[PDB]
């Protein structure tokens, strides 16, 4: 493990525009706002 | 080291501009059922 820790040694590791799956949820409730629109729209 | 907006114009301009399409659309759909009241 020394040796491999003096040769074979890295770094352990784990924007504006990472909204990308938030606009289906804004399509979901557009979706969900003309279904409710028609809803009151025919009565 | 030390190099240093991200608001509106860094910010993207996309989404933004579908959001502003979508409040147009919302208000001239709210308008139209205002006007057309059974």
């Amino acid at each position: 493990e020394e040796l491999e820790t003096l040769w074979l040694t890295g770094i352990c590791h784990n924007s504006s525009q990472l909204d990308i799956d938030n606009m289906a949820g804004v399509f979901y409730m557009l979706a969900a706002a003309m279904a409710l629109s028609l809803i009151t729209f025919i009565w | 080291k030390e190099i240093p907006d991200s608001f509106m114009q860094p910010f993207q301009s996309t989404l933004w501009l579908l959001v502003g399409l979508s409040v147009h659309v919302v208000a001239v759909m709210l308008y139209l059922l205002d006007r057309f009241s059974p």
